[PDB]
């Protein structure tokens, strides 16, 4: 399982 | 930027055994960018269908994927991996050989 | 044993040829369980291994969700990326990220990871503490700074030591009949005459996994590592792995070599010989 969030640069 | 160029291995699932239904894979692994053409070939032509696996890269970030087909080996019947990338100013043929 | 679960994201710019590519394709060892591709006829997240089927239809729709909003994500970094480099829209670019944890044979968090490189160079690192953070330059600093100031590493943190090792536990469960299998290689020695002077003897392991093994010729009992050809760890279609070492011999002194084979499905190491 991924996790919910990415962020970006 | 930085580009890495392919290595190649072309080989069977199983030992060879001439009329035996087999795999023939061409790894192809190492590589970046992403991009690659690979080809397997039978007697100098391309096989048609050749299946490969999902993009995936190791720890080095270096890109790899396995091309595949169901095949018979066979006395005379020469087999063959094809693969051109943009490091390659010509597309590298790698024989196979049931040895390697 | 002890494993791993690892998520690989690839976002690929193609200007003149539509929206960056993203990929993802989860590991757990050395098998793939799931992939999306933003390629594909109606991109979803796909099962790649039986035991991973099993999870219902709320998993498969939270998890492709995920995957569509994170090629936005990483869409918006490649141009991101591009003005941090001051670079071209022309051009072609990568975005990589590698994410997830290792367990011990108890199944506790043994360290997790969250790595991002760009074009195949080290951008940005979660470090070992998932507390703080290695940028590579100074375009990756700007990221850096923007992560600490939004606390990402404690999020990362939570998830690392939560739902990172709680679903690896239940897919290691789920798929134990092979996850927690280890089969061992099938060895032999293969003798192949060069010239009237020289041989080449090839140490051969089949079938093999996990992926991980020590292949090494020994002549006298000593290491033989500058006079191997060692060919990198290939797959053989069929989950298992295949490697060779090979090392060229004087004619008639075959006996003086030994092949030494170390895997983790063997309880002890092997040493075999060309056996005519």
């Amino acid at each position: 399982e991924e996790y919910l969030k990415a962020w970006t640069f | 930027m930085i580009q890495r160029t392919p290595k190649i291995q072309v080989y069977s699932r199983h030992p060879a055994e001439n009329g035996k239904s087999n795999f023939l894979n061409c790894y192809v692994s190492g590589f970046h960018p992403s991009d690659i053409e690979v080809d397997l070939l039978k007697n100098g032509e391309r096989i048609e269908k050749v299946e490969h696996s999902d993009l995936s890269f190791s720890k080095d970030w270096s890109f790899y994927l396995l091309y595949y087909t169901e095949f018979t080996p066979t006395e005379k019947d020469e087999y063959a991996c094809r693969v051109n990338h943009v490091t390659l100013s010509q597309p590298k043929i790698v024989k196979w050989d049931r040895d390697m | 044993g002890s494993h791993s679960m690892r998520y690989f994201y690839t976002a690929m710019s193609r200007p003149g040829r539509g929206e960056p590519r993203f990929i993802t394709v989860g590991y757990v060892d050395d098998t793939l369980f799931v992939r999306f591709d933003s390629d594909a006829t109606s991109p979803r997240k796909e099962p790649r291994a039986p035991w991973i089927e099993q999870e219902g239809p709320e998993y498969w729709d939270r998890e492709t969700q995920i995957s569509k909003t994170n090629t936005q994500t990483y869409r918006e970094n490649l141009r991101t990326a591009l003005r941090y480099y001051n670079q071209s829209e022309a051009g072609s670019h990568i975005i990589q990220r590698m994410y997830g944890c290792d367990v011990g044979p108890d199944g506790r968090l043994l360290r997790g990871y969250d790595q991002d490189a760009y074009d195949g160079k080290d951008y940005i690192a979660l470090n070992e503490d998932l507390s703080s953070w290695t940028a590579a330059d100074t375009a990756a600093q700007i990221t850096q700074r923007k992560w600490e100031a939004a606390r990402v590493a404690e999020q990362l943190r939570a998830y690392l030591e939560g739902l990172c090792v709680e679903s690896l536990r239940r897919y290691l469960e789920n798929g134990k009949e092979t996850l927690q299998r280890a089969d061992p290689p099938k060895t032999h020695v293969t003798h192949h005459p060069i010239s009237d002077h020289e041989v080449t003897l090839r140490c051969w392991a089949l079938g093999f996994y996990p992926a991980e093994i020590t292949l090494t010729w020994q002549r006298d009992g000593e290491d033989q590592t500058q006079d191997t050809e060692l060919v990198e760890t290939r797959p053989a279609g069929d989950r298992t792995f295949q490697k060779w070492a090979a090392v060229v011999v004087p004619s008639g002194e075959e006996q003086r070599y030994t092949c030494h084979v170390q895997h983790e499905g063997l309880p002890k190491p092997l040493t075999l010989r060309w056996e005519p």
